[PDB]
DNA sequence: TCGGATGTATATATCTGACACGTGCCTGGAGACTAGGGAGTAATCCCCTTGGCGGTTAAAACGCGGGGGACAGCGCGTACGTGCGTTTAAGCGGTGCTAGAGCTGTCTACGACCAATTGAGCGGCCTCGGCACCGGGATTCTCGA
DNA sequence: CGAGAATCCCGGTGCCGAGGCCGCTCAATTGGTCGTAGACAGCTCTAGCACCGCTTAAACGCACGTACGCGCTGTCCCCCGCGTTTTAACCGCCAAGGGGATTACTCCCTAGTCTCCAGGCACGTGTCAGATATATACATCCGA
């Protein structure tokens, strides 16, 4: 499995991912290959905000699900 | 048709200013300039007619003491007439701004 | 039982008044013994210096009653209490009395 | 009796004429309304050059008779130009520049109605009782194109006469606007009565908005702060919890908000570092937009309203940065 | 019905002492006033700084006499230390 | 008569004459013209630094009135102190 | 074995750091910056003090505080300055 | 029994709410002194810091060092408009002046 | 006990301070009056930083004592305390 | 014999004295004059180095303050050269004496 | 150099209303006793400061063309004084008047203060790397042409 | 504009402070209490606040006219630029030494509580120092 995210920089990042991990291990990931702190990283899967409490396959996140990167800014 | 010198009608109530020392500012346009100077700081700002002639007392000295150093400035340049460059010069030197 | 810690000094300005003012102050954990005492000491002192230069411009205007210029050509007309207090303005009084050198024709 | 020129109802005028004040009261701004009637289609000038003259005694009922009945001429010769096989008039094209200056000014003489009492009022809020001019909002009217998206928010909307210059300016759909202080609020009401029948009586076209008598921190306020883009209130007199809170506000927002301000929420040179992650100004473009600029305003200087305009390109620059 | 707690009876006797047959003027009366406020929190914020400076809690009068050294004029200054030293010798010998 | 109590123009009030009174207290033989405006200009700004110190002593004691004390204390945080008035 | 002395050193470092992650200072600088964030404290906190001997009380809030940082920055300086003590203080709150 | 937060992260914060807090007490500036005051203060100083550490790495970069010397907080201070106006009054040893010539001393 | 130190400031000292300052030309007497300024202002430091010192009950001149002595000039020299 | 015309040699080292700035004064005549004018307010003063060094900046700085507005002085006399005359003009409306 | 002619102090009748002097009272200021803790001193111990010797040397001091600013006057036109009609707004002094400022009675938030609890925060140890520095060489004014 | 005179910069070499990490306080922080301080109702009252008569000094303009500002011009002289010749500056080394931080250890000084008390501040008073109208000599200016 390996899904997307069209950033509103446009970059299609590539995805290290497995219906295992989590929501939370996405966005240390995007910490990882980004350097962005994920306490903002919405991603929009159907207009949804992803929560660390589900996994991926918990909202059964199809491959190539192609999200983007909504910043819910929490420096706040 | 008898009409002084220049410089006369100045020394002369030079002298008087510098004794008779009361305001010699019209406390009512400048009353009104300070009311409408406070009012863009916030509406409807009650005085103290007392705080208004304290603002006239230390405005006074405050360009009466500029006036002087601007004096000293045209002195020092020379030149008996004040233009604003000496201004500029003494709150430049004072470091005002 | 009138006492008068000033004048156990030898003195005029308040002793109790001073120290409230202290207490009030914060500007200190406490106040010292002699710190008042020496403080309105001083401060008696320094206005025996401004009256006895006012009343020499009382001697020199005829009058009996001091007056703001009076005042304000005793601190001009100093040397070192113009230096002390030449950040400090004093209203209705005016200037010193000053010509300039060449002005005059 | 000032008819619609379709026909309607005139606007019925008393005798006497309302005293608002001695300079540029209810007398002169009947007889420049229809100098804004000479303005438009030119079919009364040679009625309004015949004994509407300058020279006319204070308290001229003769004038007033004449000036009524000439613009009823008037409106009845524009009828026999419209009742052969002709169209009588497009309803929503929208009033000019200086002629909605007048009917702004009109409504402010017909709905503000006392001054006093609205001088009368409270100590330091947000309640700062200062407005701005037509020509500041219509040169930033001119500087943010407002769609039938892009709509307006006045939060504190004092009486909202920004508000309805936006109104009869713009394609927009809606426009908002709510009010904290009362006799403002009650006079606001009455400004959006009397500029509603106000463009019904000019037969002409101006957008929708809600005015109302409330606050800002309510959540529903939160979601049409979201939603709308477009957003200026006179902040400089707020105070800076009111001000961040609603910075806290535009936060949830979408890009581009062209948000215009007073007192900016950000300098107009503003740089990103890690801190300001919590800030405002990162995810904003702050712009300043052009004063009167001829403004002997409350202030003898300028006025200066500033543009904050969403934009979160710096910060995802600024991701690209924390990557390098 | 209200305390503005003025100094002016203060200025009244000393007038008395160093020139007795001489009066003031209210508005000149307000004028020692507010100089004689300036010197004591002029002094007392130069002693609290000194306090702070050198780790001590409580001010006494060889702290004032350093204040009164830093804050006046020298030869003045000098004057008020010797009347301040006789007038806490004063204090001390009468107690 | 009336309309919401606005103060549009006042600069003038410094007037013509009065900064000569003032030039001839500060002994000043002879002034140039500019020196009106410029000091119109002097004056303007230092009364803004006195009187937003005022105000903001109005606002912090949450009045809506200015002491003499407020002047007095905004004067004492220019470095120029004024007596007389407390 | 030296004594605790005070310093503002490692929060020198954490603003540092947090405006630019490979920044370095020197040790003077770092005397200079300590002495400079005492200077304004001192500063603020005597106005502050002013201020509650001018309005008769014992306990100086953020109220103060938020006037003397009025009184004593020019224009935006102070404009931010209180935001930021705004928002600080609004997540001290809570 | 709860664990022990710290202030500063209570506040959200960098500087150090208990040592302002502390200074507070001991620098004898009124006899209580309120809650939210030294978290306001500590705030206001985080601004001054981060304000003039952003000039200072910005005159480090234009002379591209990372060990920021007084230099930079030389030319940051009295570059800026109103920080100069802020510290008038001010020296900061090592940093010399800035470019400052005289146009009527140059040339023609 | 020192002597001739004042002259101690040297012509190129000045000079250089000149030149930082923007100063073009400079005439003779400059060194002399600046000299004479300058030990004006340091007598009025010192001896506020000595009564530091000797109201600390010390000997030796710390750097704290000249900044407080710059602080009452109004000037408050930073990089030390 | 290659020599410039006065006014370049003004300009460049004024240009690398405004730019490298370290103390331009020799600290140790320097400090035997500190502490010469130190020793007749008080007999056997002993300093930190740090705090001659401080005083050094101190009066550096002042010195260059005093020069910069002594400068405007004499631009504003027209006069490309400070004279003494300068100096006192800036002493007297800066106030200090 | 002094006539004419000024607004310049000096002198004196007539208010007057600000200013020195009782007053009374009450309300902040002066002693008796605690205590405990800042602070003064005894001791000491390290450590920074002073002082000296010596080696280098940058840097300061005379000096000498020279060249550029200082400076003395002129004259010319300009703007800045001046009495004087005019004109114009300003001050003095009556009216109510009301909005805002000062005093009071809770009282409840709300911060001093002590005591567990410990972890952020500072003294000190490698370290290494931005920077000090040096040396070479490309690059840029320059000032007599 | 071209030889010279620095000057910017590039790169190599090393180095000594920053700076990350290590141990170990003690000061922050939690969690309590406990008095009390400003905070808000709630109230009197006074003091700016318009307003206008109503006089009135004074500002505003204006023809004159004149002292000054300044562009300019010799001039001169004195600082400047670089050179040569001293000279302490300065850097490091050795060595004492006294002085500033420390512990220790009482001690006595002031905070605080209580209680008397008297003197400072409204308050009210007379009252007389000076303000002002009117006349009267005079330092200075216009000018012959
Ligand atoms: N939180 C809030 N909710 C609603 N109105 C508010 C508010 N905060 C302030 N206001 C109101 O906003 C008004 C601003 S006065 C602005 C006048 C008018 N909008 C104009 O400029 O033309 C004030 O009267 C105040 O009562």
């Amino acid at each position: 499995m390996q899904i997307f995210v069209k950033t509103l920089t446009g970059k299609t990042i590539t995805l290290e991912v497995e219906p295992s991990d989590t929501i939370e291990n996405v966005k240390a990931k995007i910490q990882d290959k980004e350097g962005i702190p994920p306490d903002q990283q919405r991603l929009i899967f159907a207009g949804k905000q992803l929560e660390d409490g589900r996994t991926l396959s918990d909202y059964n996140i199809q491959k190539e699900s192609t999200l983007h990167l909504v910043l819910r800014l929490r420096g706040c | 048709p008898h009409r002084y010198r220049p410089g006369t009608v100045a020394l002369r109530e030079i002298r008087r200013y510098q004794k008779s020392t009361e305001l010699l500012i019209r406390k009512l346009p400048f009353q009104r300039l300070v009311r409408e100077i406070a009012q863009d700081f916030k509406t409807d700002l009650r005085f103290q007619s007392s705080a208004v002639m304290a603002l006239q007392e230390a405005s006074e000295a405050y360009l009466v003491a500029l006036f002087e150093d601007t004096n000293l400035c045209a002195i020092h340049a020379k030149r008996v007439t004040i233009m604003p460059k000496d201004i500029q010069l003494a709150r430049r030197i004072r470091g005002e701004r | 039982k009138a006492k008068t810690r000033s004048s156990r000094a030898g003195l005029q300005f308040p002793v109790g008044r001073v120290h409230r003012l202290l207490r009030k102050g914060n500007y200190a954990e406490r106040v010292g013994a002699g710190a008042p005492v020496y403080l309105a000491a001083v401060l008696e002192y320094l206005t025996a210096e401004i009256l006895e230069l006012a009343g020499n411009a009382a001697r020199d205007n005829k009058k009996t009653r001091i007056i703001p210029r009076h005042l304000q050509l005793a601190v001009r007309n100093d040397e070192e209490l113009n230096k002390l207090l030449g950040r400090v303005t004093i209203a209705q009084g005016g200037v010193l009395p000053n010509i300039q050198s060449v002005l005059l024709p | 009796r000032l008819k619609s020129p379709v026909g309607a109802e005139p606007a019925v005028y008393p005798w006497p004429l309302p005293v608002y004040d001695k300079h540029h009261d209810a007398a002169h701004e009947i007889i420049e309304t229809i100098r804004w009637v000479c303005e438009e289609i030119p079919d009364l000038k040679l009625a309004m050059e015949n004994y509407v003259l300058i020279d006319y005694d204070t308290k001229s009922f003769e004038s007033m008779q004449r000036l009524c009945d000439k613009y009823n001429r008037a409106i009845d010769s524009i009828h026999q130009l419209w009742k052969g096989t002709t169209q009588p008039m497009k309803l929503n094209t929208r009033p000019s520049t200086g002629l909605l200056r007048h009917i702004l000014q009109q409504v402010y003489n017909h709905s503000v109605t006392d001054p006093e009492k609205l001088n009368n009022y409270e100590p330091f809020s947000p309640e700062v009782y200062g407005e701005t001019s037509f020509d500041l909002v219509a040169q930033m009217i001119d500087e943010i194109k407002m769609t039938d998206d892009d709509l307006f928010v006045d939060l504190g909307s004092g009486v909202g006469q920004v508000v309805l210059q936006v109104a009869a300016a713009t394609n927009c759909k809606h426009h908002y606007g709510v009010e904290k202080a009362d006799i403002p609020a009650k006079y606001a009401e009455t400004m959006d009565r009397e500029f509603r029948k106000w463009m019904k009586w000019y037969g002409k076209k101006h957008a929708e908005y809600t005015l109302e008598r409330g606050d800002f921190l309510s959540e529903e306020w939160r979601e049409r702060i979201a939603n709308t883009s477009v957003i200026f209130v006179n902040n400089f007199a707020f105070g800076p919890e009111v001000d961040h809170q609603l910075k806290e506000r535009f936060a949830n927002m979408k890009e581009g908000g062209r948000i215009v301000s007073s007192k900016p929420f950000a300098p107009l040179n503003f740089r990103i570092n890690s801190r300001n992650l919590s800030d405002i100004g990162t995810i904003m473009r702050v712009v300043e937009l052009s004063p009167l600029k001829g403004s002997v305003s409350w202030t003898g200087k300028p006025v200066s309203y500033y543009l904050h305009t969403i934009d979160r390109t710096i910060l995802e620059n600024y991701f690209s940065s924390l990557k390098n | 019905k209200t305390r503005k707690e003025s100094y002016a009876i203060y200025v009244y006797k000393v007038l008395k002492q160093v020139h007795p047959d001489t009066g003031i003027s209210s508005k000149a009366m307000s004028i020692m006033n507010s100089f004689v406020n300036d010197v004591f929190e002029r002094i007392a914020g130069e002693a609290s700084r000194l306090a702070h400076y050198n780790k001590r809690s409580t001010i006494t009068s060889r702290e004032i006499q350093t204040a009164v050294r830093l804050l006046l004029p020298g030869e003045l200054a000098k004057h008020a230390v010797s009347e301040g030293t006789k007038a806490v010798t004063c204090y001390t010998s009468a107690k | 008569k009336r309309h919401r109590k606005v103060l549009r123009d006042n600069i003038q009030g410094i007037t013509k004459p009065a900064i000569r009174r003032l030039a001839r207290r500060g002994g000043v033989k002879r002034i140039s013209g500019l020196i009106y405006e410029e000091t119109r200009g002097v004056l303007k700004v230092f009364l803004e630094n006195v009187i937003r110190d005022a105000v903001t002593y109005t606002e912090h004691a949450k009045r809506k009135t200015v002491t003499a004390m407020d002047v007095v204390y905004a004067l004492k945080r220019q470095g120029r102190t004024l007596y007389g008035f407390g």
